[PDB]
Order: C-alpha cells, then structure tokens, then sequence
C-alpha cells in the first residue's frame, strides 16, 4: 500500500506521499518522491502498479508542460483534472489499462482558491477537501471527518497531517518509511523538508 | 486448434533391396464407430512414389488435393516432366513437411501422420515419415499410431540395420507386412480386415495392390477358453 | 515521341518506347558473353572502369552453387533481379529441397520484368543478364532481356560491340560445343570469342573476369592473377 | 497515366505564391460584405446577402452568420457550402475541448485549428483549397472580447475592425476613419450598417440584405448573450440608425 | 487441446581442444516410449568449418539448422564469401532464437569450431537464445548424467595432487583429439546404460584447420 | 494517397519547388538574429500596412519552442506554425526519453530535417519558411543562433538575417559586427539589433519588435516605449 | 507533364541524370587511399563571413572504422547517414563484429534508385565513403544518387571534380605514406577553390586502422597548410 | 543470481555471482552478468539469461548510435531510460529482468539506475538484485559507510556476493568485480568461490557455521 494522502486548507493543498518502495521482500528504496509537477501551480501525487505509476505521471506531466508552451497560459486544476480524468477513462478499456490512482492539488489563481481532486484508475473524479487513496483512507478520512475545518491555515493542516501519518505508522502493517509533504498554494510548489 | 473426427489408423512400411513397400487399411473410423469401410489411405504420386496418410480423413483428403495440385503444376513449362524433371520422393515429402511444420506453427495442425514412399532417380530407396508437428525421421521400417508399437518389432525382425536392405527380398518383404497387417487385425480395436499394398520397385516400377484380405487367422483355440478362472463347464 | 512518355502507352505502330530505351541502356554497357559445351558451362566479361584510380566494375554474380549470371548495363537493376533469382533459387530449396532448373530460372525473370512493362508509376528493367547453370538436365546457357524475353542458346553475348563475339560464336558453334570433360578450353574459347568485341583496349590482368559451372564444378568467379593464365 | 490531368493544386509560383490560394481570394472578394466591429461592452457581426429575391424565405433563412458555441459565432464571406464543412468541423472542436477540460475553449485555439485545417489544403493532398473567408467573433475569461480572420492560406489574424468579401479595400477606410477605440456597442452598431450601407453595390441597403449579430455582456450579470437579429429587428435598427 | 511441442529425446557433447573440437551427439530418435529411427543424424557441417546441433524437439531442432545453414548462404551473398567466425554465428543464432522469445524453438543448440586464432570453441545457447562460450557442454536427455562427469575428467575438478592432501590443485594440462573421443565414448556408453532414450549410435565430429571429419560408433540398442 | 512527386531535378540541376519556396521567405517580414557575449537577440519587422490590428491577440512572430529556445521566421505564416508546432513536441518528448531539455543544435537539425523530409515526400510542398532558431543549451552560458531553410540545410551563426531586403541588414552586420568582440552587454546587443532594422524598417514605431533571451530560461520580449528608446537614442547620434 | 522513373531515349534515368548535375554545382570533396589509411577532405564555402565555419559538417564518422566525406545538397546526406550507422551498429549487434566498408556502401547505395510515384525524387548528393577491414584492408567508395559505388585509389567530386581527378591521376602511387597524401588533399584543394585556403574554410579528416576515424583540428590542419606552403616552395 | 552495485567516496562497486540454474540443475558456474556497454557504463544481469543478455547488448546498440549522433556520451539516466522504456512495451508479455545500470558521467557523477521488467526504474546509492538480493543487503547494510577505501569497498562487496553465494542456492561459482571511477571502469578479476570461501574463513574468521 502505497499511501498517498491530500488536504485542502484555507490557502493552499498539502499533499502527502510514503518514501518505501518496496519489491517483494525487500525494500529497495526509502527516499521516493511519488509525484510530479504538472504546472507552476498544480501538483500530482500517484500510487498504483510499478512501472505504470510514473510512466503515467510523466505522460501527463510532458501533456501539460506542452499545452503551457503552445498557449503561453497555465491551465486551471479544474482542467488538468478533466484531462487527468478523461485519459483514465479512456485507459480503463484499453487491451493493458494504466494502474494508477492520483491525487491532484492545485492553486487556482483566478479564483485565488485551493483544489484538491481524487482520482482513482477508473477515471472516477471527485473535488474533495481532503482526500486519499488505498488503505489510508480507512484510517484518514474518519480522523480528518473529526478534525477538519475549511478555515485552517497551512500551519494547521501540517499538524493535522502529522496526527494522520502518526495513526498510520501506530496501525498499518507495512513500514511505509514516513512521507514527503509538498504545499501548493498561491507562491507556487515547495517541500517540506523536515517531517 | 482442432480434434480429429473421421481418422485412419497405421500405416507401415519397409525397404528391400530393390525398393519400398508401404501398406494401410481402408477404414475411415468415427470414434469406435467403424463408420466407413472402403477409404484409400494410400495416394500415388506418379510413377514412383506413394503417400500413405493416418488421421484425420478430411486434411487427408486436403493433402490429396495439394499433391494433385503439386504434379499439374511441375508440369508447367516443363518438357521434361515425365523424364529428368518429374517429381521425386524427396520433392514430395520436403513439400509436406513444410507444409506441416507451418500449420503446427499456426496452431492450426493437419491432424495427421504421412510417410513417403518411394524410389529416386539413381534408383536409392527413399522412406520418410513426417507428423502434424512437423516432426520428421527415416528408417528402414517406418510405421504410424498401433503399427509402430506392433509392426516395426515384426519388421525389424528381418531389417534390423541398414546392411539388412540388399539381403532382402520383395518376397520375404511382403510377406512380413501382409503378416504385420494381419497382427493389427488381432489387436487394434479400429482397424479392418481389408487394405491396399503398394511396391514400389526401381526395375519393376510401381505395382499398387487394392481389396487385399487378411487371411489364416488363428481363432480355432478360442473354443477351449471358458470363464476369466475358476469355470470349468 | 508522343508515346514514349511512360510504359503503359502504345506507340501507334505497337511499339513501346520506354521498354526500347531501356534496351538501349544495354547497348551502351561493357561486353560479356557467354557460351557452353555438354559438360560445361561458362561466362566470360569485360569488367570497365571510370578511370585509371578507380576499381574495374564487377560484372559476375553467383545466384547459387550450380547457377549465376553476368550483367550488361544498369547494375543496380541487376542487383534486384539477382537477388530476386537468390530468393528464388532458395525457396526451391528450403520448400522442395530441389535444385532450380535454369530453364524455370528464366520463367521467374520473364514474368517479373514484364509486370514493370504494363503498370503505370513504374519503369522497365534497364538491363540485359547472361544466366549459365548446370541442372539435372545438363549445361544450359540463358540470355535475359528486360522487355521479358528470355531465350536458351548455345552460346551468345549482349553489351558493346557484342555482335564481334556473336559471330564468332556462330562459326565456332561446332567446335566449342565439343570442349567436354576439359574446363580450360572452354575457358580458351570464351576469351578468344570476347577477343572479337575488343578494340583499342585488350585483356590486361583487373580488366577480364570468368565465371564457370558444370558437371562436378561448382558456380565459381575467376578475377584477378586467377585469370592471367588464360591472357 | 493520370499525372497528365493533375492541375497541381499545391504548388509554387516562380513569384513564391500559392496559385490556388491567390485564385480563392479572388473567388472571395466577390462575395457579399460582412463586418466585424469590436468594442468595450461587445462585438458587432454585420453581413450584405447578395442579390436576393422577394420570394426567398428570409426569417429561416442563413447564409452568412453561424454559431460555433454559446461564446463564439462567425461571419462567412465566400462558398456557403465550403463553409458549413468548416463550421461543423469547428462546432465539434469546441465540444471535444470542452469535454476534455471541462472548459469552454478559448477563440483563439478555435481559430487556429480551423486555419490549420486551411493550410493542409494548400500543402498536401493534391486538393483545392477551401473558398472560404471567416470573421470569428467570440468571447474568453483571457483575453475577453476577440475578432479574427482566417483565409483560404490558413493564416489568421486579429482585429478591432475589419471586412471580408466584396469592397473590403473601401470598407476598411471608412471603418479606419470612424472607429476609435473607447466606443459602445450602440455605436458599433451604427458604425457597421453606415459602413455597408457606402460600400454596397445595391440601389439601397434594405432589411431583406442583411444579416445582423452582436455578441454582448448586456446579458443580466457575468455572463455573454448570442442575439442573432430577426428580420423585423433588422428593420428596426435601420429606423432607429436613420439609414430608412 | 493442441500441444505444438514434443520430445524426441537423444543427448548431444560439445568439447573443445587446443587447436580442434568436436560436436557428439547419438543417433537415436525417439517419442514417450517408442523408438522412431535408430540412425537419425543430429550433429551437422553448416560450412565455415561450423558444426550445429540443436537437441530436444527434433522439428523445431531441423528448423533452426535449417535456418542457419541459410544464414551462412546469405552471409556469404552478403559480404563477398567472407568466412563467417565462431563468434559471428554465436550470435546469429541468439538472434534466431530470440526472435522466437514468445513461441520458443524448444532446443537446447550447441555449436563447434575453431575461433580466429585457430583455438577450439564451443558454444552453448537455452532455447530462447542467452549463450556463452565454454570448454565443455554436454545437451539434451542425459546432459545431467555427462557434465558432472566432465567437470571431474576434463576440468579437473575437486581433484588435487597426492601427497600435498588438497593444497595444490591438478594442473589443466591440455587433451588431445585421442583422449577427448575417448571421454566422448564413454560419456555416451554410460549414458546409455542409465538413461533409456540414449543409444543406439554415436556418431562424431571433428573439427580441425583441415576440416570436418566423422567418426561413428555403436551403442547398445536395447 | 495522393503521391504526386511535386519537387523533382530539373536540367541544370535545380529543385524549383524548393528555389520557388525561398522566393516565398524573400517576400516576408524581415527578421534579425544577433548573438552577444552572454546573450541572443532576435528581431522581428512588422509591416505597417495593417493597422487597426489588435496587437494583444495577433500571432507574436518570435515563438517560444521550450523554455530556454525561441523561434522566429520569415516567409508563409500558416506554414510556420506547423514547423513551430512539431518542433515543441519534439522538446517535450527529448524532455521525456533523456530527462534533460534540447540543445539549439538539437532542435534546429530537428526542425531542419521536417523541413528536407517535405522536398523529397510525394504528394508535399516544401515549406515557405526560412527559420532563426535561438538560445542557451542546458547548463551552458555560450550563447546559440542557428538558421534553417526550405532545402533542410542549417548552419550557427554570429549574426543572421532572413526576410525581405535582407540583403542590406546582412550587408549592414557583415561590416559593424566584429567577431573578436561581440556585443559585451543586453543593451550593446538590442541596440545593433534595432540599428540593423532601421536600415530596412521604415517608421521606428510598432514596425519593430524586440526579444531577448539569457541564459537559464531569461526570455523576455521588450514593449513598444523601451524599443522606442533606443529609437531616439540611435537617431540622435546619428546627427552628427 | 512526365513520369519521374522514365528513362531518356539514350537509356538513361532523367532524373538520376539531373541529380547528378546538382552535384556538379557542390563544394569540392576528395579522398585518397594509402596503405596506411585513407585521408579526406573538403571545401566548407561559406556563403558570408557571419556564418560561424566550424558548424558546417561536410564530414561526417557512419563508425569507428568508416568515415564519409559530402558534396551536393547537403540536406539530402542527413537520411543517408543515419542509415549508414545503424546499418553499421545493426550488424554488430547481429553478427559481433565490424561491417566490411563495401557492404556497407551498398548498403547506402540501395536507397539510391527507391523513387517513383518511397521517397518522390533520388538524392542530389554524392558521398565518398572510406574505411578500413580486416580482409580488404584501407579502402575508398564513391556511391552515386544512381544506386553504383565505384572503389578508388583516389577520387574527387563537386565542382572541381574533372580538375582534381585529373591531378590525382599523376599524383598518386601506391607507396604514398599518409603524410604525403594528407598534404596532397591540401595541395589540390587549394587549386581548385574559389577563396584562399585555410583552416577556416577547409577541413581534413583520415582514417587509420590503430586510431580509427579522426576529424582534423583546425590548429592540426593549420600547420599541415604551413607545411604544404614551405616545400612548394622549395623548389 | 546475486548482483549489487553501491555508490562511495572512490565512485561504485559492481559485484555479482556467476551461477545459472534450470530448477535445481546448476547449468553454469561461469557466466558473465556484467555487461561492458562502453567504458564508462556497465550492466548487470539478474533473472532471465536470455532476456538480459538481448536487451542489454541491444541497449549497447543504442548508446553507441546515441554517440554519434550526438557527439557526446549517452548519460546513465538517458541510457537506463532507453531499456526501461523498452520492456514497458513488453510489459504483461513475461520478460524477467532485474538489472542495474552503472557508470559515471561528469555532469551526473557516479549514477546507478536500478531497472526492472514491470518497468520500475529508480536512481539510487545502494542495490541488490536477484534470488540472493537479501543475503548481500545482510552484510552490505551492516558494513557500509560513505568513506570506506576503493581497497574496502571491492572487499565489502566482493564479501557480500560470498556471504549471499553460500547461503543461496541459486547463487555461487564465482565473484566478478568492477569498480568504476571518474576515467571509467576497471575489472577486479574472477573469483571462485570454492577458494575464496576458506580463504575469508581464515583471515577473517568468520563463517563458524561451517566444519573447516
Ligand atoms: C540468476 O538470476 C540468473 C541470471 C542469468 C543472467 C544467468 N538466472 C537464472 O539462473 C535463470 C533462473 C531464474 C529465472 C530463476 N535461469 C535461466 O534463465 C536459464 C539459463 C540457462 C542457461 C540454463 N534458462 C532457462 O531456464 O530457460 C528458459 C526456458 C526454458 C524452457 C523453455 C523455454 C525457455
Ligand atoms: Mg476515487
Ligand atoms: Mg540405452
């Protein structure tokens, strides 16, 4: 289980993605950055069959890059989102389907507000205020349903991040190998580097 | 991919010293139906040699057709058709074993076992066998399905190795495949009592024998058998 | 002149034209020729160069063990029907495992040079070969024209100043066909035959190239010091 | 063969012209006058019907304004035919944008992929290029009100004011003269029928020739109306603009 | 259902000399528990101064010979009768092989000659193409009974020097052609003996500078 | 398809199709590229025949192909675009296999070989588009100019014109360009760039258009009052 | 109008014929063959004084023991090439080895004649492909738009080609030491050229089987131009 | 099979085994799972012989034509792309591959790409790939450090091989080693393991489990 989790705040979307990679018995990796960035303004995180993963990711990522080009303009995560959507949708009846569930989140900056959608390989979207896919969910989404308010600062939604990856270190099975936190929000992208 | 439905059984075969002799009954099974007793499983190409086919009837028959196709078409602005460049044994039998390998490769196979009999133009003895794998061998006695577990032992029995072929006979030769014929008689459950022979030799040519029987049967003894052990009367 | 701007059109007196400058190419090729005995089959021609820097261009391809042929103008086009002939040659003997009669040699390339000259888009062959080979019915020698022409001779020669050779030939065609068992007469005869087509220039060491098949002789190319026996 | 009756549609002139695209253009220029003015508060799509009759049906009728989607609309100067194959290529355009970014598209991307469907035709395929001038009118959240023009050489460009069709030299001056670059729709309006009502081959510009568009914000709150002008609204405004 | 492959049994022996190498195989052939030809050849000259054998199911086995036998031919056609090297044919026949990855030719394939010092090679593939030169290969139905005796009697292993008791290994001194077919006799004659598809003949050849020779032998027939 | 081979050899040797297309780009715009110490400058003409344009929407002539290269041309607008569009997915998917972006080299032999591909393709047109292909490879500070044409050959240039009456800029450059020390600085660079525009221009108003490009993906485009500055600037020493 | 595989009524291709005069009209090349190794060389002719010369690649490495030398439409050359080196690369992935430089010739020489109405006219470019193998040694190709290849002790093609040729032919012998051979590429472009030559607008190249193929620095090529000039005159 | 590669002060080892298996049959003691793709990259060969072997040459293929193409070296990410990307085609087909592309570049460094057949490709400092995978990370791991000495470093690795070659069945015969530096790689010999068993036993006293 490759937990990838998302929180919109006030201001910004805090996604969150584990660091292990793991083949079979062994955990060949801890340092794993499981996201790309679309857009200045629009990051995606992704979880799903090896190999497919981030060869999904990248194809999306060189799509969006392009479009940028070709237009001089950053579309809205409303839109990467659509596209996202319609790609898996259309993989999902394909002879070999992609494998891969996304979170993306998003800053849009005509309307100066946060987005975060869910994605799962099927191409079933849902705009969320926050979000997860695989077995985290099953942990979060109750945590978050107790804690949660759209009036938090960025600050908050770290610390309510933290109560999450907590519950899933104490409770899940697999050592996951702790997270790599990224905001999205009106400045642009950046890592946490201390969690 | 197919299952065979309207099959033939054994086909056997040796070399004597002047040629090959080939034979096969002329039984067209449908499961343990004996359904249809008067089939020809032996096909002659030209003059000196003879296909004889087991398995399934309906690609048997396709291969008839390719053979008859094979010769009107070597005959083709070919004046020396029926001399220097007439069709040979080794023509013949490379021709289907590409076409078997090819149709196995396909998973498509011609559900069937052939051997090529015959003689070439330096007078050599020219016996091959090829199957719906594509799989090919030469010997001197080459049999197919029940006869190559009942008849080569009979007909190893008088060519065991190559040096055996100049010392034998067309006599002694046909008189071990008309006795071979008659064992599968005894013991294969879908063969028949009537059959074809063909001989074909390098100075006599090729002498094609049709509504052959088998006959001296030993049955007599059956009488005294009673019950399966402890019944006397 | 109105009717000679492709292959599909007639001339109004049932010519055509494109498959006639393509006859004209080899004309202007290097002589070769080619003659045979009942044992034997040889091809003998000569190689030209640009200049005296360059290589003498090659002439001769083998096609198979027991059959090859020498070519006389485009030798790109004889590349393709050469290779044409290997494939050919081939099939017959991965399929049938049997030696390709020369005589069926000469079929294949009718029919495949003919298809050039009744479809439009394409263009005639613009070169004339010179086919030997031995067979299970003894030597034979073929001439090849792109028009699709193909005819077995005793002996012939195709190229510039090819008619010299021709008649040659012709007077010897008694004599020659009698070289049996004995490859280096034979081999004689071809270069005093190719001798008649010569002016200015004769036979030197890199400029004469020989090629023969036959009953226990395998289809081999002669070049070089090889061949300064027979100068 | 058949090379012997290929007019070579895609071809150089020893000039470096396209001799096909140049011959479109003159097909072009005699086609009925349509206008394009872009103001402030909207866009004004104005278009002459050549010569028609009293009995042509004229209130079902459409030969020069068609609508793309709810934002964008275009006039069409050339062969009606030749257009509708254009316009209902463009009309799916918008439609697979839409459903692949669940956003309207934006004027300028219609217009380009319209105007590379143009230079295709010039370039390779062995065909006639499309007869076909378009004036887009449209609307986006980017850049906001847009007027553009496309060519039978698929090259397009970007305008406050401009003709296509028949006297477009004539027209271009007199819209030059009078256009400036704070006006009204209202104004526009005027603007464009005093425009074609100069330039026009007709004895007089009538509501039975005409073919009248705007595209506004005059619609109740952040929000563009399409008004495609019905043949009483087209008296109308001549009346009220003081041309009948 | 439809089994495209089979079994044809026969057991196949690549050894290598210092300046020669030879290419066993018997002459057995075979399906489940019948025998189909006592002399079948298995080991074949493909020109070049190569001899191939490609054991296991003996019509994909005819087939891939069959086909690089062609690829001489062409290679030849190709690049003015240039001699096609041990090494060059290697890995032609990976090619072959691997461009079958996903309908195998089911053979185990050994190939002999000499490289171009004129040292002794063989060559060893799997059927879907990975191949190595070796010193010694032993292939098909009796190839676990053959290897292990080979790695003792031709590699010397787990042998050591009287006396020293396991300090000092036996020295690889070469072998020559009479001591190889000797070891080649009796891998098959033991071979023979325990494993029931192995028999009938043995026939061998031998490469050297002069070319191809053969030799044939008798096995037991039961 | 339609197969027809429409650029075949003439007589004398020559490819018509192709010559025929470079009369196309003599009769574009004239555009300019310049290349100083640390820095590339591309210029573009724009013919004051069209006014009443809307200059926010109107197609830019300098065209951004990734990040770090530009592209400007001179010849058949609609055939640009093609080229222009073709050559941003190859920078996109260059990005993609070898996870580093394209060099100019790169880029330009790219476009340059769709450009030859299309005078030997039955059923095609050469394209009628001469481009300046500009800009900093990866992690280099050297700066990159190269030109493409119909034919498909390319070649680096110090300093190159294309376009209408480019012949007089080019004679322009060839004499006050000095190769032993190129223009030190962005404004020593801008300025012989507008200086060798207005040997061609016409008015120094909204005919001229300016782009600047430094390393690390520094593009910018210049406005109408900056280029108006060194406008007066040049004229004003030029009496005298 | 007319068809673009027609022959003429002499027997010839109309437009291999014309491709060939588009040759005529390109920058001169040369190669010449010794037996220890081939050099080549080429005119660059830059159009102006602005185009920056060392851009300009008229030779070109096809592999570590081929090289290729261009003159004609350049632009053409670009496809042929690319073929060349995966024609070279490919036979060493199927067969573990180095490619003779004939077939490897051939090779590109079967792309020439594959026009019609494929690719829509021949190439307008010619090469001089040169090389070194274990069986024929150091060797020199000419491989025309008309699908020939002609091997060469010394050739020359472009605009000065009958000039150059007819200087090679009493110039070379079959002992030239590769020394000798450079300086004479030197010698005999400088003849034929229209500008003065120099490092900048000229460029040497070999091929010898120890290095393998080596495009010549412009300091290297530099001082090979001094040497030139002090033993002509010399004498 | 047990292959590992890791990255240090002196550049990368590459150490790997030298066994091949068909079930329990050991087919062969003495194959190469290191291949020389140029002098500045290698690869290593871990599941399917053959697959490795093919796409691994066939990378070769395509580094060298990258090279002249671009008259510049391939870098190891572009390189280890080029076979990930391959086999992603491949992928559902049954290709087994687990492989490591090493080498150094100047604006890369020291680079390792561990590349697989599911079409997982990951860069980093320390791998072990194979059926003995976990047997080699069981000394590396503990032994590793940033600073050990090119001297130490072929040791450790060539240790890790020998601890995984005895514990593993499907591993053993040999250790091939490489280290790779600035001016490319360089062969540290062949090492059987029948005799560097007991030498490591004695020197270093390890391996009590054993009578010796
Ligand atoms: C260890 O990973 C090693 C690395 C190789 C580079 C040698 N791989 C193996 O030993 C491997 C077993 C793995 C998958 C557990 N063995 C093979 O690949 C094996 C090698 C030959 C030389 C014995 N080949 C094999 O098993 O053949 C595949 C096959 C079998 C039957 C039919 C078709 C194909
Ligand atoms: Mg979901
Ligand atoms: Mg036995």
């Amino acid at each position: 289980m490759d937990i990838i989790l998302g929180i919109r705040v006030q201001d910004s979307v805090i996604l969150a993605s584990s660091k292990a990679v793991t083949r079979g018995i062994s955990v060949l990796k801890d340092s794993d950055d499981k996201t790309r960035q679309l857009s200045p303004h629009t990051l995606m995180s992704f979880a799903g069959e090896a190999g497919d993963t981030v060869q999904f990711a990248e194809y999306i990522q060189a799509n969006i890059q392009l479009y940028s080009i070709r237009e001089d303009y950053e579309l809205s995560p409303q839109a990467v989102s659509s596209f996202v959507r319609q790609e898996l949708a259309k993989s999902i009846r394909s002879r070999r389907p992609y494998q891969v569930n996304v979170l993306i989140g998003g800053y849009d900056k005509k309307k100066n507000k946060p987005e975060l959608y869910q994605i799962d390989y099927l191409g079933t979207k849902v705009e969320l205020p926050y979000g997860a896919h695989g077995y985290s969910g099953f942990y979060t989404f109750s945590l978050l349903d107790h804690h949660y308010r759209p009036d938090m600062t960025t600050e908050e939604g770290l610390d309510l991040l933290k109560l999450c990856v907590q519950e899933l270190e104490k409770r899940m099975p697999m050592d996951f190998k702790g997270v790599i936190v990224k905001i999205v929000d009106k400045d642009g992208i950046r890592q946490v580097d201390d969690f | 991919t197919q299952q065979p439905i309207v099959t033939g059984t054994s086909v056997i075969s040796m070399k004597y010293d002047n040629g090959v002799i080939i034979a096969a009954d002329n039984l067209g099974s449908y499961g343990s139906l004996l359904r249809f007793n008067g089939v020809e499983r032996l096909i002659p190409v030209g003059d000196n040699t003879v296909v004889g086919i087991s398995g399934d009837i309906s690609d048997m028959q396709h291969i008839e057709r390719l053979l008859k196709d094979l010769v009107t078409e070597n005959a083709y602005d070919n004046p020396l058709a029926d001399a220097e460049e007439a069709l040979e044994p080794s023509y013949i039998f490379e021709y289907l074993a590409t076409v078997m390998y090819q149709r196995r490769s396909k998973m498509n196979p011609l559900w069937n076992a052939i051997i090529v009999a015959g003689v070439q133009s330096n007078g050599d003895q020219f016996l091959r066998y090829v199957n719906l794998l594509g799989v090919t061998y030469s010997s001197p006695t080459l049999a197919t399905g029940f006869g190559a577990h009942m008849a080569n032992p009979l007909l190893r029995k008088v060519v065991d190795r190559e040096s055996d072929i100049p010392k034998t006979t067309v006599q002694v030769a046909e008189e071990a495949i008309v006795n071979a014929m008659r064992v599968l008689y005894y013991r294969d459950a879908r063969s028949s009592r009537n059959f074809s022979l063909a001989i074909i030799d390098k100075n006599t040519g090729l002498t094609f024998k049709k509504n052959l029987q088998v006959e001296n049967m030993k049955w007599d003894f059956a009488k005294d058998i009673k019950g399966y052990g402890t019944q006397k009367i | 002149n109105n009717y000679d701007g492709d292959t599909v059109t007639f001339s109004p007196t049932g010519r055509l034209f494109q498959v006639e400058y393509a006859l004209e190419a080899i004309k202007q090729g290097s002589v070769t020729v080619g003659l045979r005995s009942n044992t034997h089959a040889v091809l003998v021609a000569l190689k030209r160069n640009a200049d005296e820097l360059s290589s003498y261009q090659k002439k001769i391809i083998k096609c198979d063990e027991h059959m090859g042929l020498s070519l006389a103008g485009l030798a790109p086009d004889a590349r393709v029907l050469s290779n044409y002939l290997r494939q050919q040659c081939n099939y017959s003997s991965l399929v049938f495992n049997r030696k390709l009669a020369v005589e069926r040699a000469g079929h294949l390339l009718c029919d495949k040079a003919q298809k050039n000259t009744q479809s439009y888009g394409g263009r005639p062959y613009g070169v004339g070969l010179l086919i030997i080979g031995y067979d299970k019915s003894g030597a034979h020698l073929l001439e090849f024209q792109p028009s699709g022409n193909v005819t077995e001779l005793y002996g012939t020669a195709i190229g510039a100043r090819s008619q010299g050779a021709k008649t040659y030939l012709e007077r010897t065609l008694d004599t020659f066909i009698k070289i049996d068992g004995n490859p280096d007469e034979l081999i004689k005869a071809g270069v005093e035959a190719i001798s008649q087509s010569l002016r200015d220039e004769s036979l030197t060491v890199d400029n004469l190239s020989i090629a023969i098949v036959g009953k226990d002789t395998p289809f081999t190319i002669y070049d070089g010091e090889a061949v300064a026996k027979y100068i | 063969g058949s090379r012997r009756y290929d007019s070579r549609t895609t071809i150089f002139s020893p000039e470096g012209r396209l001799y096909q695209v140049e011959y479109a253009l003159e097909s072009i220029s005699h086609a009925g006058t349509a206008i394009g003015i872009m103001a402030s508060d909207g866009i004004v799509l104005a278009a002459e019907r050549k010569v028609t009759s009293t009995l042509l049906e004229q209130d079902t009728s459409t030969e020069k304004l068609y609508k793309l989607n709810d934002k964008i609309a275009v006039a069409v100067a050339g062969l009606t035919a030749d257009a509708e194959i254009l316009i209902n290529t463009a009309r799916i355009h918008a439609q697979n944008y839409l459903k692949t970014y669940n956003e309207d598209i934006p004027v300028e991307i219609l217009v380009r992929r319209l105007s590379d469907i143009k230079q295709g035709y010039t370039q390779h395929g062995g065909l006639r290029p499309f007869g076909v001038s378009f004036i887009y009118a449209g609307y986006d959240d980017r850049y906001g009100y847009q007027l553009y023009t496309s060519n039978p050489s698929g090259n397009y460009t970007g305008w406050k004011a401009i003709s296509v069709g028949a006297n477009t030299s004539a027209a271009q001056t007199l819209l030059q003269m009078d256009y400036k670059d704070d006006m009204k729709v209202d104004d526009a309006i005027e603007l464009a029928l005093k425009t074609l009502s100069k330039t026009t081959d007709s004895s007089a510009l009538t509501y039975d020739r005409l073919e009248f568009a705007t595209i506004r914000k005059g619609a109740n709150d952040g929000e563009v109306y399409q008004k495609i002008f019905k043949p009483q609204e087209i008296k109308d405004i001549l009346v009220k603009t003081g041309i009948t | 259902q439809f089994n495209p492959y089979g079994d044809n049994g026969g057991t196949i022996l690549g050894i290598a000399g210092e300046d020669f190498a030879v290419l066993a195989g018997d002459t057995r052939n075979i399906t489940d528990y019948s025998i189909n030809s006592r002399y079948e050849p298995k080991v074949f000259d493909c020109g070049d101064n190569i001899v191939m054998s490609a054991n296991g199911f003996a019509a994909d086995g005819d087939a891939l010979v069959k086909r690089f036998k062609n690829s001489v031919k062409w290679y030849h056609f190709d690049h003015n009768d240039k001699k096609l090297s041990i090494n060059s044919a290697a890995r032609n026949i990976q090619h072959l092989l691997y461009g079958k990855r996903f309908f195998p030719y089911y053979v185990h394939t050994i190939i002999a000659g000499l490289d171009e010092d004129g040292k002794g090679a063989v060559y060893s593939f799997d059927p879907v193409g990975s191949y190595e030169r070796e010193q010694c290969r032993a292939g098909g139905a009796a190839a676990s009974l053959i290897m292990p005796f080979l790695d003792n009697q031709v590699n010397f292993k787990n042998q050591y020097e009287p006396g020293t008791n396991g300090k000092v290994k036996k020295p690889l001194k070469y072998l020559s052609v009479e001591e190889v077919i000797k070891l080649v006799r009796d891998s098959f004659t033991s071979a023979t003996e325990r494993h029931i598809q192995v028999g009938d003949g043995l026939e061998i050849l031998i490469v050297t500078k002069d070319g191809v020779r053969k030799e044939f032998y008798e096995l037991k027939r039961d | 398809g339609y197969d027809r081979a429409l650029s075949i050899f003439s007589p004398d040797g020559h490819i018509f199709q192709v010559e025929y297309a470079l009369e196309a780009v003599k009769r574009g715009t004239c555009a300019v590229g310049v290349k100083g110490k640390n820095c590339v400058v591309l210029g573009c003409e724009r013919r004051s025949t069209l006014k009443l344009q809307d200059t926010r929407i109107t197609p830019s002539k300098v065209s951004k192909i990734d990040s770090h290269v530009v592209l400007s041309f001179s010849g058949l607008n609609a055939d640009s675009r093609i080229l222009i569009e073709k050559a941003r997915v190859e920078a996109q998917s260059h990005r993609l296999t070898l996870e580093d972006p394209v060099t100019v080299e790169y880029l330009t032999r790219y476009v340059a070989g769709v450009q030859q591909r299309y005078t030997q393709s039955g059923g095609v047109r050469p394209f009628g588009v001469s481009t300046l292909i500009a800009g900093f490879d990866p992690r280099d500070d050297e700066p990159k100019l190269y030109q493409t044409e119909p034919s498909g050959i390319y070649s680096s240039w110090s300093a190159q014109t294309i376009g209408r009456n480019s012949k007089t800029v080019r004679e322009f450059l060839e004499k006050n360009y000095d190769r032993k020390e190129p223009p030190a600085t962005v404004e020593e660079c801008v300025k012989l760039t507008v200086r060798s525009l207005l040997e061609v221009v016409q008015t120094g108003a909204k005919n001229i258009e300016i782009t600047v490009v430094k390393p690390d993906s520094d593009i910018v485009a210049l406005s109408s009052e900056e280029i108006n500055q060194y406008v007066t600037q040049i004229e004003q020493e030029k009496q005298e | 109008d007319r068809g673009v595989s027609t022959f003429s009524p002499e027997g010839r291709l109309f437009q291999v014929e014309y491709s060939l005069e588009a040759i005529k009209l390109g920058s001169t090349a040369i190669g010449i063959a010794t037996k220890e190794g081939v050099v080549l060389g080429v005119e660059k002719r830059a159009t102006s004084p602005l185009l920056e010369s060392d851009s300009i690649e008229k030779i070109v490495e096809i592999d570590r023991h081929i090289g290729c030398a261009m003159s004609g439409l350049t632009a053409d050359a670009r496809s042929m090439i690319e073929h060349a080196r995966t024609a070279a690369v490919t036979h060493n992935l199927y067969y573990d080895e180095d490619i003779n430089v004939e077939s490897l010739t051939q090779s590109v020489c079967d792309l020439a004649l594959r026009f019609g109405e494929l690719m829509s006219r021949p190439f307008g470019v010619a090469l001089l492909i040169a090389g070194h193998d274990a069986d024929d040694g150091y060797q020199l190709f000419h491989a025309e738009p008309s699908g020939t290849f002609y091997r060469y002790n010394a050739k020359a093609i472009g605009s000065g080609s009958e000039g150059a040729q007819a200087e090679l032919l009493n110039e070379w012998h079959s002992s030239l030491t590769l020394k000798e051979a450079e300086l004479l590429v030197l010698k005999i472009l400088k003849q034929v050229m229209e500008e003065k030559l120099d490092e900048n607008n000229a460029q040497l190249s070999c091929i010898t089987k120890q290095d393998g193929f080596k495009i010549y620095d412009n300091e290297k090529t530099a001082e090979l131009i001094k040497e030139l000039k002090e033993k002509e005159a010399a004498e | 099979t047990t292959t590992l590669a890791f990255r240090f002060q002196g550049g990368i080892i590459v150490a790997v085994d030298s066994r091949a298996t068909a079930g329990n049959w050991v087919a062969s003691q003495t194959v190469k799972k290191v291949i020389e793709i140029n002098p500045f990259l290698l690869g290593t060969m871990a599941g399917g012989a053959a697959d490795c072997q093919f796409w691994e040459t066939w990378l070769g293929s395509q580094c060298r034509l990258h090279e002249l193409r671009e008259k510049e070296r391939i870098s190891v990410a572009a390189a280890s792309k080029i076979l990930s990307n391959l086999v992603y085609q491949y992928k559902g087909a049954g290709l087994s591959m687990g492989t490591m592309i090493c080498g150094y570049t100047r604006k890369e460094g020291p680079t390792i790409y561990y590349v697989d057949s599911d079409g997982t490709r990951l860069k980093g400092d320390i791998f072990c790939v194979g059926s003995g995978q976990t047997f080699a990370y069981g000394v590396l791991d503990s032994n590793y450090k940033w600073d050990l000495s090119v001297e130490d470093a072929l040791y450790l690795g060539k240790r890790s091989i020998l601890a995984a070659a005895h514990r593993n069945a499907y591993s053993g015969g040999s250790v091939n080693l490489y280290h790779v530096t600035e001016d490319g790689w360089i062969y540290h010999g062949n090492h059987d393991v029948g005799e560097l068993f007991w030498k490591v036993k004695e020197e270093e006293g390890s391996f009590n489990n054993v009578i010796g």
